[PDB]
């Protein structure tokens, strides 16, 4: 049939790389059917790349105390997992940030090799007291959604590496509410308000313009069982 | 400061219009008073022209007089004088 | 149980009770 | 109370009322003298600044 | 507040009259007034663009005291029900068991200012009498609050620093990295963490240890220990507000949203109470508070205590039935060994429950309810009164759960009644109490802003202990807060600490603790010196604002209103009639 | 009180006075004095065609022609559908 | 219950005000003549109350009660009728004894009632007096809760006062669980047509019934359809027997408004969750599913009574025709040639339902309407519509037309010539605001209807009905509705318990043929001898899945539902059973009433007050002070002047809203020029 | 990461409930996939139902026809469970048309050319020998519920009595995951998802119907880049 109504699609602009979009007017019930499915597709089905384990030399089991270094190794481990870096290859590649004598190592003092970009060099990550060395070996890869600390399964380089948890979604964090606008000319109709806050690696439109893709992508399976059915169309642009 | 946007009736807040009155009941009259010049400008642009001057904000699509002068007190735009 | 046409409708009663209610609009 | 008692006697000493408590001014639908009724808030005059009359 | 369209189209005919004259759709108002009474569909946008911005009042009788009347923004609701907010439940005194209330109109541009400034819903959060919000949460979203605040020890993934060949793998590096992994089916929402805060001000202790001089958190970053839950909770709050790590029971919120109403504008604090109330109802409803009998416990031992007091009534009959004691002696000794059988079993059985018991969450929470009636409920009734209000000795030995007899039944619906019938008199008292009270203090208006006097009453205010130690005396909030200094206040013949004139808040009262100081010679209306009515700084603080009191407030009817409205929980020489 | 004022016919009539007016003054000087004189529409008292053709000085006959062709002119739907609608 | 009512007031009786608060409570006499239950709960409590059940009017007045006399501790079958004299001459034993199945006690220290209503344990040979059963003590009313040994009284009151305020409903379900007095008081309250004699029958249909007797003789039942009722519902009535049916004396033959194959339907049996959900159920609040409104579960009839009289008059007599002045023939399309409407059409509010016309006489003329009908050339027309239209909120079809007339020789009161009379129905729906109530006093009002998707579903897909509150269930000491609740899970899905090793321990005073039933069943827990909790916990751990093998609800009576807005499931197991509530007689159409310019007074000049009117609502005292304490002056100024009084302001402020122009400046009040003629008129010169 | 597309598969077990088993999926994903497809399927499928009956005897709905054992209002009660699919959007009519004494069914209803009555052994009212009964219908399509649009809304005459309309085909629809999750980090969810509908429509057509709806909604997020 028609759906009597054709609804719009509007984004507003907050502070760079936190848009907030409207929806309206949609049909009585579809506020929650679409806005949960449009919460989990943001959050879990957009690749991208994280830190998975790390390896600082001169911890052996104690996992508390550095030589030279200032801040505690959970502060390196912390600052580490909040480091935005894209991958291209789909496999487990390595990096390397090698700095001594005094002073305070930033994310852009790491070197990152063929296909790998940071983009926060003015990040910082931990300081040097006094005639200290820091040789810490990173291991990026990609993935999608959040994934906790994978055990020690591979327990031959368990002496050096320690293994964290790996924010692979590039969106962080995104909520929503519905309304109710036009209870009387339209009789109660809803308005979904998305709210999605990426990094810097993707724009909010584009992170909403994927999660759009691989929704009809996977509701092209439903669809196809029999093409002749007849649905809802909206009509055109 | 900084707290959250308002909407619809409770805009302008209340704790930043009564900086510029010294009690609320000085205020209500005060609104009351130039919501009724304003209306009394409104009612009267279709003959001859006349000295009620007024609205100073620029009044939204359909904005009653009341809100309008809200928000020109709130802009400190006229001045009061008591009893 | 003393009305003829009655549905079943199963009692979890434990005492027999010997007399049945008198007529209600009798008063 | 006594409606009776207290006409009557009032009558006789030929009372005068002043109309100053709340109550009697919600009888004759006179404003009443507390909030926005007193005179300090009725008689405030109200015109735009003379800096912002030539604004427009 | 919400509004039946059907009503409020005739509550505004003559503004939608004008209107769709003005626009042309009728030729004068005759055409529209057929065309408002056929309810053509161009009249609901009509209807929508003069309703809005136009307050009206609401009204529910019978109207007990001054927030019996709050006006509010109408908007249009479909259905014929008018729609209320669910916090001013408390206020209005109304439930849903199917109450009405009143809808008037405020006409002219004096009606329509006086209830947009004066009479707003959002601009009366306080009471008038004691100064403690009406706009608080409560039933459902208290319990929400404290489903969502408590901390549960050993939830999935709780922080251990057990750090042998694997570290602790309990610290997070944000908040949104938190919602993440508890959105996974990792982190429970009341399990403890360690998150890496930004975005919230840390409390006192860490923040003059780790900045000193101000740590101003929009930027800064420090670790705290914590649930989830807290931190969602605390994010409600505004950002100049500290961190709070606590458990939110209903005297926390209370204090929490007294100190908002007190050291912050009003528009913050309605903000406030509106976030709390959608996180209350959106948690209440995930806390899994149901009943069932197999949820209403009975004491284990419960029947070898009654077979013991069983025995000591047999031998306080028996020495009756011996003759050594009268007919009343032995009802005294009967009502004393019941009580404590009764106690006996309610002591039983609050030592019998867990934590996570629904019946006993929805108590200790302070949502509603006392603990006699889970007494009730599960355990034993107790002492039941006679018509007269003597007691009854047998007693009642059962409970709710455990389904009553014939004759407990019998003997329970005498206090029933009378608890009825207590309830209509004690009404109709108090609603003449509050008509002499009106009657009497309606000419007591404040006129001056200062009479200048010198006279003053004294307060107590925290007298010391045997040892010397300044203990706080308990009625303070209700005598000394509120009220302005007569006379200057000196320690020790040393330094003045608050001079004359000062509202007498917290921290002065605190600081005159400090000190070491108990009597102090404060203003009243009592002393004051003004032939018609009373002055401003002799009636101190309005409770209802906060500030100092304005110079054409009317407090008699406030006082009047303010003395005659609990009195109908006044449940009894020592009740209403005292 | 069945004998009351029903409040929306009297701005009704209040609104049909004045929509009269501004009809009447669509006409002439001529037409709407003696359509005025002739209905009382004034100061209420009907005179009859002798006392307009006394205050004009023409004939009885000449205003009777005047009074049918202004009778006639009035009854347009163009001059006359916002007169028809208040009854 | 309007019959064997028990009042105190009337005349010859004492007044409402002179009522002492002594006569007021229950007196230890009132065990078995008196119900300590039902009564109004106004101010009215205790003056009005009902009869027992097993009572008994004396000759002379006074009230007997049964009893079982009792000789040498062997209880006997000897009925006596006792008054309070001879009871307090007697010690009277206990309903609930546990007797040896040979007349005797198991124990000597029994339960027992003294002289002046003391409770005591005498031992089992003083006895000679027992009572006949349990709820002896209770109404008629107050015996068909479920469960009422788990009740407080107050809200035991409360259910048994709102289980008469229910409605017929159209289907009119028998309830799941219930008590045993549903029946006899169905069959005794007059609304079922009874077969009078045994035979068999001829003929049914929807209108009568035509048995056939033993011996040759025929009777016909006319049945009742779609009677008003004195409140407006409707009485239908309609047959449950078949063509060739047998029929016995006695045996019910037709339904009434209420009941279901015999026994009493006073609400449908809804499935019920007890979660908090999302503020909507808040304080006592009910949310609904959609289903109730799409498939007709919650609705029924409403019948209305209009009447017009045609009287004379001095100027002539009051006509009834189509000829209505000034009106367009548009809307005289429905009515038929001689002005009522016919049968079948569907009115809106303020249509012409009777037209007719009165004469008026002569009034002098404005120039305005002089001049309009000189424009248009339209008469006079010297006759005055007052037709009968349908009054505002109304609508419906048109069921009858009962038309009396003098030319037709029907007695009638002096000088009306013609009386019609118009019967319109409408089906009312369930809406938000409607109050809903269960069996014991849980009311509430009807909070939302969600739609049938987001609604919390079950874990094979079925979607519960109402959600109700938990808050409500322990402050007001009512669990009873618990119970009710998972009996009635049990008494839907149907139990089989496990005689292989023998009866089960808890299961050994249970009765037989209740170790088994099948789904939707219905059972019958009696008032004060009924389920306990042993046995209802036993048969809840062991209640046969339905359709695939899924246990859907565990052994304490709970589920795994389901979120139906976000999806996940809920973190907590739900209690949900089948519950039965009843629809109730405060709905909104009743209640939702509007002014903004109607009829006034005539002896003061405000505005008419009543929903029958327009109405508009009291402005009291309480009200004024609340507006004095805000300051608010000039709203309370306006308030008792431009909306009441003031005759020459109102029409000034109408037109001042009509022309957009700002309200004018109040003055005098009506009221205190009238006090002023009034103390001018007592010889007091008030000036 | 994985790479691999979720596949879906069908699996019968009745002629009108059928089971639907989508795999593999992301973690935390299927719940919210499956309430949505429900949410969908049991709102927003076209179907067809009746709309407005006659009867010849009647005038209004709270009247007895002169022989039928119920009346009126238990004969619209009872053709409101009537399950009939339609497939032209015009509002046919059909006919029926019974008399003398026996079981009046469903079945007796004489369809035109493109509806179908799928349970023939509905019961609808019961007569006698003084028995007749004459009722045409109205089908119509549609999706959702509707109330009984009024007759004043329309221009038709007395004798028609609106019905109140259910264009749903769907019945009982419900769901489960299988989340196996192991410690690994090959993380999935097997969503099953089951489909029962009112004989009208086939299972797969109404998935169908419900996929089509999706993927028209969902698109309007993407392509407005
Ligand atoms: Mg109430
Ligand atoms: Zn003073």
């Amino acid at each position: 049939m028609l759906i009597s109504q054709r609804p719009t699609l509007s984004e507003d602009v907050l502070t760079d790389n936190r848009s907030q979009f409207v929806i309206e007017p949609l049909e009585p019930g579809f506020g929650y059917t679409l806005g949960n499915s449009l919460r989990r597709t943001l959050l879990s089905s957009i690749p991208g790349a994280a830190v998975t384990s790390i390896r600082i030399d001169g911890v052996l089991h104690e996992f508390t105390t550095v030589p030279g270094v200032k801040e505690d190794v959970t502060e390196i481990i912390l600052n580490l997992k909040s480091l935005v870096v894209s991958s291209e290859e789909d496999e487990p590649v390595t990096m390397y940030l090698r700095k001594q004598g005094p002073g305070e190592v930033t994310a852009g003092d790491i070197v990152p090799p063929a296909g790998v970009t940071v983009h926060n060099p003015g990040m910082h990550i931990a300081t040097l007291n006094d005639k200290g060395k820091l040789e810490v070996e990173l291991v990026v890869e990609r993935g999608r959604g959040y994934v906790p600390a994978v055990q020690n399964r591979a327990s031959g380089a368990e002496i050096g590496r320690i293994p964290v948890d790996s924010i692979y979604s590039p969106v962080l964090k995104v909520t929503y509410k519905v309304d109710a606008t036009r209870v009387e000319q339209r009789t109660d109709f809803d308005k979904l308000i998305l709210d999605v806050e990426t990094k810097n690696s993707i724009s909010p439109r584009d992170a909403l313009a994927s999660a759009g893709k691989t929704l009809v992508e996977l509701f092209g399976l439903a669809r196809e069982l029999n093409v002749e059915a007849e649905g809802i169309e909206i009509g055109p642009s | 400061g900084g707290y959250d946007t308002p909407l619809g009736i409770t805009n302008p807040p209340i704790d930043e219009l009564l900086d510029r009155v010294s009690s609320k009941y000085a205020l209500v009259i005060y609104a009351a008073k130039r919501a009724r010049q304003i209306n009394d400008y409104y009612n009267q642009l279709g003959e001859g022209i006349l000295e009620y001057v007024g609205p100073l904000v620029e009044p939204g699509l359909q904005e009653k007089p009341l809100s309008i002068a809200l928000r020109e007190i709130h802009a400190d735009l006229l001045e009061h004088t008591e009893g | 149980n003393s009305v003829p046409g009655a549905p079943n409708r199963v009692s979890f009663a434990k005492l027999r009770e010997p007399l049945e209610v008198p007529g209600l609009l009798d008063v | 109370q006594e409606t009776t008692r207290v006409l009557t006697d009032a009558a006789i000493n030929c009372r005068s009322d002043k109309l100053n408590g709340l109550k009697e001014n919600v009888i004759i639908g006179k404003l009443i003298p507390a909030g926005t009724g007193i005179n300090r808030y009725r008689n405030i005059a109200v015109q735009p600044t003379e800096e912002a009359r030539a604004a427009a | 507040c919400g509004l039946p369209k059907l009503m409020a189209l005739e509550l505004f005919k003559p503004f939608v009259m004008k209107r769709l004259v003005d626009l042309n759709h009728a030729q004068n108002i005759k055409s529209a007034k057929r065309m408002v009474e056929r309810q053509r569909p161009q009249v609901w946008d009509v209807l929508e663009e003069v309703i809005a911005e136009h307050p009206v009042l609401l009204n529910r009788a019978p109207t007990l005291h001054r927030l019996g009347i709050q006006a509010f923004e109408p908007m249009l609701v479909e259905g014929k029900a008018i729609q209320l907010h669910p916090l001013v439940c408390e206020a209005f005194n109304a439930d849903f068991d199917g109450d009405q209330m009143a809808v008037h109109l405020p006409l002219s541009a004096e009606a329509q200012a006086e209830a947009r400034i004066l009479m707003l819903s959002s601009n009366n959060i306080l009471s008038p009498a004691s100064g403690r919000p009406l706009a608080m949460p409560r039933l459902d979203m208290v319990t929400g609050l404290y489903y969502l605040t408590t901390e549960v020890p050993g939830d999935t993934g709780e922080y251990q620093p057990a750090s042998g060949d694997h570290p602790e793998t309990g610290v997070y590096s944000s908040p949104a990295e938190a919602i993440m992994a508890a959105d996974r089916g990792v982190l429970s929402v009341r399990a403890k963490i360690k998150v890496r805060l930004t975005q919230l001000r840390p409390p006192v202790e860490i923040e003059a240890e780790l900045f000193g001089h101000s740590g101003w958190q929009p930027g800064d970053a420090w670790m705290a220990e914590t649930t989830l839950g807290r931190v969602m909770f605390n994010e409600l709050l505004p950002l100049g507000y500290p961190f709070v790590n606590k458990q939110m029971h209903k005297k926390v919120q209370a204090a929490i949203i007294n100190d908002l109403a007190e050291r912050y504008p009003m528009i913050v604090v309605a903000q406030t109470v509106d976030k709390l109330k959608d996180a209350g109802f959106y948690w209440a409803t995930r806390s899994g508070v149901t009943v069932s009998m197999a949820d209403v416990l009975v004491p284990p031992r419960k029947k070898e205590i009654l077979d013991h007091y069983e025995e000591r009534a047999d031998k306080v009959e028996k020495q009756f039935q011996r003759g050594a004691l009268n007919h009343d002696e032995r009802n005294e000794a009967l009502v004393e060994i019941w009580k404590e059988a009764t106690d006996e079993v309610g002591q039983a059985l609050r030592e019998h429950y867990p934590d996570d018991n629904p019946i006993i969450t929805i108590v200790d929470s302070g949502a509603t309810g006392n603990f006699t009636q889970t007494r009730t409920l599960a355990g034993m009734k107790g002492l039941v009164t006679n018509p007269k209000g003597e007691f009854i000795p047998r007693p009642v030995k059962s409970s709710f759960r455990e389904g009553l007899t014939v004759l407990e039944y019998f003997i329970n619906t005498h206090g029933a009644r009378k608890g009825l019938a207590d309830t209509a008199l004690r009404t109709a008292d108090s609603g003449y109490l509050t008509r002499r009270l009106v009657d009497v203090s309606q000419d007591v208006i404040v006129r001056e802003h200062d009479c200048q006097t010198e006279r003053g009453i004294v307060v107590e205010l925290a007298e010391r202990a045997p040892d010397g130690t300044l203990i706080r005396d308990p009625y303070i909030e209700t005598s000394a807060y509120a009220r302005t200094l007569g006379t200057d206040a000196v320690d020790e013949a040393g330094n003045v600490i608050v001079e004359r004139g000062q509202d007498l808040g917290d921290p002065e009262i605190d600081a005159l603790l400090a000190a070491g100081i108990t009597q102090v010679k404060v203003r009243s209306v009592l002393t004051c010196a003004t032939s018609t009515g009373v002055c401003a700084t002799c009636y101190g603080r309005s409770m209802a604002t906060g500030k100092l009191v304005d110079i054409g407030e009317a407090v008699g009817i406030v006082a009047a209103q303010s003395i005659g409205e609990p009195g109908t929980q006044l449940t009894m020489t020592g009740g209403l009639p005292r | 009180d069945s004998e009351a004022v029903v409040a929306v016919d009297a701005v009704s009539f209040t609104l049909l006075q004045d929509q009269l007016q501004s009809v009447l003054d669509t006409l002439s000087e001529r037409e709407a004095g003696v359509v005025r004189l002739r209905f009382g529409l004034t100061d209420g008292q009907p005179r009859t065609l002798d006392e307009i053709g006394q205050v004009y000085g023409v004939t009885r006959e000449r205003i009777r022609q005047i009074e049918s062709k202004t009778m006639s002119k009035l009854r347009h739907p163009s001059r006359s559908q916002v007169l028809r609608d208040y009854l | 219950t309007h019959k064997r009512r028990l009042s105190a007031l009337g005349p010859g009786g004492l007044s409402r005000e002179r009522a002492g608060l002594e006569v007021r409570d229950v007196h230890p006499s009132h065990y078995g003549r008196m119900c300590p239950i039902e009564t109004p709960e106004g101010p009215n409590i205790g003056l009005i109350g009902s009869l027992s059940v097993y009572a008994r009017v004396n000759p002379f007045g006074f009230i007997e009660t049964p009893y079982r006399k009792v000789v040498d501790g062997v209880v006997s079958d000897e009925i006596v009728y006792l008054t309070a004299d001879e009871e307090d001459r007697h010690v009277v034993a206990q309903a609930n004894s546990p007797i040896d199945a040979d007349g005797r006690f198991v124990e000597p220290r029994v339960l027992v009632r003294r002289k002046a209503g003391e409770v005591e344990y005498v031992p089992s040979s003083e006895v000679d007096y027992m009572d006949v059963s349990p709820r002896q003590m209770v109404s008629v009313a107050t015996a068909m809760i479920p469960f009422l040994e788990h009740d407080d009284a107050n809200r035991a009151l409360m259910g048994a006062n709102m289980q008469r305020q229910a409605v017929p409903l159209v289907r009119s379900e028998a309830p799941l669980v219930g008590t045993g007095m549903e029946l006899r008081a169905a069959i005794d309250a007059g609304d079922v047509v009874v077969a009078e004699e045994s035979g068999v029958i001829e003929e049914v249909s929807a209108d009568y019934i035509t048995v056939m007797h033993d011996n040759g003789t025929r009777r016909t039942y006319r049945m009742r359809k779609f009677a008003r009722s004195n409140h407006g519902t409707c009485a239908n009535q309609c047959p449950i027997v078949d063509a060739g049916d047998r029929v016995e004396a006695g045996q019910v033959i037709a339904d009434g408004p209420c009941t279901d194959d015999g026994e009493m339907a006073l609400g449908k049996n809804l499935l019920v969750a007890i979660m908090p959900w999302e503020g909507h159920n808040y304080e006592d609040a009910i949310i609904l599913s959609n289903r109730l409104v799409e498939e007709d579960v919650l609705t029924s009839i409403h019948i209305e009574e209009h009447e017009i009289d045609a009287r004379d008059t001095k100027l002539g007599a009051e006509e009834i025709t189509r000829d209505i002045p000034n009106i367009s023939d548009e809307v005289l399309a429905d009515l038929d040639e001689r002005g009522i409407v016919r049968i079948g059409a569907e009115v809106r509010d303020g249509d012409i339902l009777v037209g007719k016309v009165t004469p008026k006489g002569e009034t002098e003329l404005t120039p305005e309407e002089r001049l309009l009908r000189a424009i248009f050339g339209e008469k006079a027309r010297e006759v005055r519509d007052t037709s009968l239209k349908v009054p505002h909120g109304e609508s419906g079809k048109v069921i009858g037309i009962r038309v009396f007339s003098r030319e037709d020789e029907d007695e009638l009161p002096a000088g009306v010539n013609e009386l019609v009379r118009v019967y319109v129905a409408q089906k009312r729906k369930i809406s938000d605001g409607d109050k809903l109530a269960g069996r014991h006093g849980n009311k509430g009002v009807i909070g939302k209807i969600l739609p049938v998707e987001d609604m919390p579903f079950l874990a094979d897909g079925t979607p519960v009905d109402i959600i109700l509150n938990t808050h409500g269930v322990p402050r007001r000491m009512n669990i009873g509705q618990i119970l009710e609740t998972h009996l009635g899970w049990c008494a839907h899905s149907g139990w089989k318990v496990d005689a292989a090793k023998g009866v089960p321990d808890w299961a050994a005073r249970l009765p037989d043929e209740l170790l088994e039933a099948q789904p939707n069943a219905i059972v019958s827990t009696p008032v004060f001898d009924g389920a306990q909790e042993a046995e209802l916990q036993g048969l809840l751990s062991c209640t046969l899945p339905n359709r695939d093998g899924d246990v859907l609800v565990d052994a304490d009576g709970k589920a795994m539902l389901f979120d139906g807005r976000s999806g996940e499931p809920f973190p907590y197991p739900v209690t949900v059973g089948y519950m039965y509530i009843m629809k109730l007689h405060h709905l909104v159409d009743d209640k939702i009433h509007a002014r903004s310019t109607g009829p006034y007074s005539m002896i003061t000049q405000q505005p008419l007050g009543g929903k029958a009117q327009f109405g508009g609502q009291r402005f009291g005292e309480m009200e004024c002070w609340a507006m004095q304490a805000y300051g608010a002056a000039y709203t309370l100024q306006e308030l008792l002047t431009i909306k009441s009084d003031d005759t020459v302001g109102r029409v000034k402020v109408y037109e001042a809203i009509v022309k957009g122009e700002n309200i004018p400046e109040p003055g005098i009040p009506e009221s205190f020029k009238v006090l002023l003629k009034e103390l001018q008129s007592l010889c007091l010169n008030v000036e």
